[PDB]
């Protein structure tokens, strides 16, 4: 479960004598339960990005508290929040974040190495997950030698390698074609329908948002339209 | 993240820039070789000075010449300490001496008063003869033939020396005595200097049996023509040839069984403090000066090692800048600050440690080259064949290798500390948004 | 490309990485300061040895023993040499002197008779009086009054020296005469020794008036109290006080111009077969070792400089790789490979030369600190005046500054040559297009 | 006035044991007159980019000869090719290829700094060149703080400031808006109208090509339909 309520954030930009504070989040009340695809719909820089940053753990929110899996994360320092991200989080960032260089197999295995999984178990998990996603027939294929759709697919495979409760994503199809958009979206839908996994996908497209179990439209920094309309 | 995965990541990232990490490793290797070779110059100076000290004189001497307060220095109060092997007592005699055997007279001779029992418990190097425990038995010096020149030969040698003035030219003479130095029961000019001051009374000359001869002295250049008069005859010698006092220089030895026993005897000072000139007392000041010299050379090498440390820091900030994407998404995954700091501190420590190992091997090679070339250079330059002596101008003990490893690993880790903090404080948001 | 434009471009590309540029400049600075200080240790050893030699001996006294084959050395030929001030023909006869001026007397007063025209025309030591010209007239030294003292004072002096017993500490006797010596009638009674050897024939009555005083004796060396006699008495001195066979010792000075002229005269006389010895003789004897030591210390500084130049090379390779795009665009416009190579060689040489300049400043500071510390540590043993020993590091980087600048700039250019070639060999097509 | 007679070039891409010589040029006979916008329209890898890189001086042709302003440039080395590019060439590359940092005034003055023009005339030259293009109210404005259109305009300004005779360009509207493309092409038209200058623009399209005084189509490398199409 994800519990976000009365959360606000402000950004200070400029020199010490030119500290300009522009609040973005205004008492966000995002509430997601286990095993549904939540979604945040808003314009570019409207406030979805900062909300995803706070929910992931990159920025500590200024006020309010955030609870994931029944545990308070606002007071987490960098070490504890990173430990939480290791074992209970996954990431599908838009830029595909695929380590320019290296290989697909090692890109997928990277979070296993970070957590500390033993080698043969790592091999088994990577092979099984790459088989599940569908990019198993590439092995040591460098990310630069893949297309953007395959980059998104291998990023998803990396996210699923530690079977986390939440695999909250940025816009997974921000730079993607419509066909690859539909493919990635149905892949994520099948993820939820196979294994109960919370999603906090943030996008500026409502068609991408349509697959979710909940709608959360953020207009100019304040959330609204929080419903659970069945698709 | 365990250790194998961290090593794999470090190797993968270092493989990206081979010509840069190899150059950093070369700079560190040259600095470690520099530090070890330069400090080993001082270490070898200390080792060769210690070896020269051991070779120049007897390893176990413990001379107590120069008693303060004019208090008695009699042997009767000198035997009771920890495992003192010998309390040999010496009183040199300044008398006109010349071997009264034919036309050959041994003008140069240094009579030494000793009991042969104290000699046996002192283990002085003896070439011939078991013991001379008798009133009329002596042991002659090793150079008893070279200094035993005939009157005409000595006169012509002195005239030839005067012809060449004070210049030490090739002026040489045959080695005097050529017959056997076996048991002959010969007498050597016990003629009095008025017992010891100034007048020369009745000559008088005891007949002494030559039981044996002494071995080669502690050094080749210095000669030896001792007589080794028995200490049982010392009572009558004092009674008739009263020399006690100044034509008298006490050379009492406190020789112990071994060098560690010399060290413990030196520790047992402040009661037998008779101005001891033992090898340990003399070498304490040398050890202090060598500690200062080795510390100075260690610091001088440390300057050149800090230069390579600055180079390591440069290449490590270079690596942090190049690895910003990988570190950023690793932090996004949850790599934790501790793991990334350990990874980058380990990359810096690996650069430093590989540089130190390669530089220590190179330093062993350079020290071998120096130890082989320095005797050759000494032989070639100042026309002396290096004196046919053994020197160690460059010695690298295991201690010096330990200091080198510690210093170079420490400076490498210190250099990597700031890139490690930079790589932990990546601000993942920036690295996850690319650039424009 | 104008030089100002290249400087502006270097400023732009150096402001990008202020920390890395400052760190490689600091590595170069430490290497240059290390080189300069280490070679300055040897330069100061050479300078202090040279200063000690120049202070303990008179610089211009080019003493010549003679010629090969014991050929006599005439006075006339020595004049006709290069840039010779004048030749000294001082003659000294080993014999005690019994001056005995009135109730006063002198003992050593060894004879220094010689033709004074040449000596005083050879910048001889003097401050008052006139050269000895008349038959009964001589030139006296400064310490004459020190030994001049009444008969009772002479008995006191004799008692003091007899009771001294070889202890020249309680021998501080009063000076005695503290008045003017000029214009007196000293009844000199130089002791005879049967001309030279042993019998003492008859001491002449050298009733010579006192006109002429010598100043303080050279540079705090030599005793000038000895009486100086002119050439007017040479005939009767050779007739009565015959010295030719033995006792005579006519030291030859050969005074000349400044020290470089002294060295030139020394080598000119050596080329003729003379037995030349002077300050430059000992200086050249030690100069081979000093050159070897300076070269070795400069080579040690050179390996430190190479340690820093590897870091410079890393910084410059990362500067070439880091931009590659300003370089690509300039090459596309037509900046030419020569201009790019000059640009990057200028950047590398600027890092090296700034490091060398501030290393020179820091090494001047460090040498000053060493000059303030070495006497402060080694006093109470030999640095009583404290203006000696290591009081040398003020001038030391005279040619050492030039050598250090040349070495560091050149090695920086070598280190930056490869990054310059990399920059001039950047493919324009690859450089222009982005790397995703 | 450019003459490209019988020029071919092959891309020898691959390892020493994996050599693969793929010819991208097939004996082109392109001819360009003085004071006209020669447009060479082709496709990606057809040969337009290779032909521009060959005529620019980055690539030496394998066979044939090229005459530029009555000067053979086939055997020219790097130094003389760069000198030629300096005194008689100009460049309008697609990405605008502007130096990061290096304020727009200095960015325009950069080729004068390369040639060696003294700053006194340099200041005025950059001033009127920026005024003519239409970006004179920018002064110390970083290129990264500009838009794509104005970045292309300042790239043109850097092209004209040395007063060249050939200003061969990559796609000047490869990353541009429709309005920015229209105004930049109109700027090129007024440029050739007012000051005698030759354009060798290569485009992946035809609407931009229609501005040129000549059409040269590169179908996989072979030139077809080379005529002086009056504008």
């Amino acid at each position: 479960m994800i519990d976000v309520q009365h959360i606000d954030h402000s950004f200070t930009i400029g020199k010490k004598g030119r500290e300009n504070e522009v609040p973005v989040l205004k008492d966000v009340s995002l509430s997601v339960a286990k095993g549904e695809i939540a979604c945040i719909v808003g314009r570019s820089g409207s406030g979805k990005s900062t909300l995803l940053n706070l929910i992931s753990g990159y920025i500590s929110p200024t006020k309010g508290r955030i609870v994931i899996n029944g545990t308070d994360v606002t007071g987490f320092n960098e070490k504890e929040w990173a430990q939480f991200r290791l074992d209970h989080f996954g990431f599908i960032f838009q830029s595909f974040q695929l380590i320019p260089g290296l290989t697909t197999y090692e890109n997928v295995e990277m979070p296993l190495a970070l957590k500390g999984i033993k080698p043969s178990e790592r091999k088994q998990k990577v092979q099984d997950m790459l088989k599940r996603v569908g990019l198993e027939n590439h092995a040591a294929h460098y990310p630069n030698e893949l297309s953007g759709g395959q980059q998104q697919r291998v990023s998803i495979a990396r996210a699923l390698i530690l079977n986390p409760s939440i695999i909250l994503a940025d816009e997974p199809t921000g730079s993607l074609d419509s066909e690859t958009e539909h493919e990635v979206l149905e892949l994520i839908q099948q993820l939820n329908r196979e294994r109960g996994i919370t999603f906090v996908i943030i996008t500026h497209d409502d068609e991408v948002a349509s697959i979710g179990h909940s709608k959360f439209q953020l207009h100019d920094g304040v959330l609204k339209g929080g419903i659970t309309v069945e698709v | 993240m365990r250790f194998k995965d961290q090593v794999h990541f470090i190797r993968r990232n270092m493989k990206k820039n081979r010509l840069r990490v190899f150059m950093t490793i070369l700079a560190t290797t040259m600095a470690c070789a520099f530090l070890v070779v330069l400090s080993s110059v001082g270490f070898g100076i200390q080792k060769t000075i210690t070896d020269m000290t051991m070779s120049q004189q007897i390893v176990t001497k413990v001379s107590v010449m120069g008693k303060e307060g004019d208090k008695p220095i009699k042997k009767a109060d000198l035997e009771k300490y920890d495992h003192v092997r010998s309390v040999v007592e010496r009183t040199q005699v300044y008398e006109p001496n010349k071997a009264t055997l034919g036309n050959r007279t041994n003008e140069s001779s240094n009579l030494i008063f000793t009991n042969m029992n104290d000699e046996l418990k002192a283990n002085m190097e003896l070439e011939k003869g078991r013991v001379a425990k008798s009133e009329n038995e002596i042991v002659v010096g090793y150079d008893f033939a070279k200094r035993l020149l005939t009157k005409k030969e000595s006169e012509e040698y002195n005239k030839k020396i005067e012809e060449a003035k004070g210049n030490p030219e090739d002026i040489k003479e045959p080695k005097g005595y050529t017959k056997d130095i076996l048991n002959k029961t010969i007498e050597l000019s016990v003629s009095k200097t008025d017992s010891k001051t100034g007048d020369v009374t009745k000559t008088k000359t005891y007949d002494f049996k030559i039981v044996g001869i002494t071995k080669k002295p502690s050094q080749d250049w210095m000669e030896d023509s001792n007589i080794f008069i028995s200490d049982q005859f010392k009572k009558d010698f004092s009674e008739f040839l009263d020399f006690k006092g100044g034509n008298v220089e006490t050379n009492i030895g406190v020789f112990a069984d071994k060098f560690e026993n010399v060290e413990q005897l030196t520790n047992d000072l402040t009661d037998d403090g008779y101005y001891v000139t033992s090898v340990t007392t003399e070498l304490e000041g040398a050890n202090t000066f060598f500690m200062v010299f080795k510390i100075g050379l260690i610091f001088v090498g440390c300057i050149a090692v800090i230069i390579s440390a600055i180079g390591i820091f440069n290449t490590m900030t270079m690596a942090v800048t190049e690895r910003t994407q990988e570190i950023g998404i690793m932090k996004a995954i949850g790599a934790s600050p501790s793991i990334i700091r350990r990874m980058f501190l380990m990359e810096s420590a690996y650069i430093g440690i590989l540089g130190c190992v390669i530089g220590i091997i190179i330093s062993y090679g350079v020290s071998y080259l120096v130890n082989l070339a320095v005797p050759m250079i000494l032989a070639a330059t100042s026309g002396g064949d290096a004196g046919d002596l053994n020197y160690t101008f460059s010695y690298i003990p295991a201690s010096l290798v330990i200091i080198a490893v510690v210093i170079c690993g420490g400076v490498a880790v210190i250099s990597g500390m700031n890139p490690a903090r930079k790589a932990t404080k990546t601000n993942v948001l920036t690295a996850l948004r690319r650039e424009l």
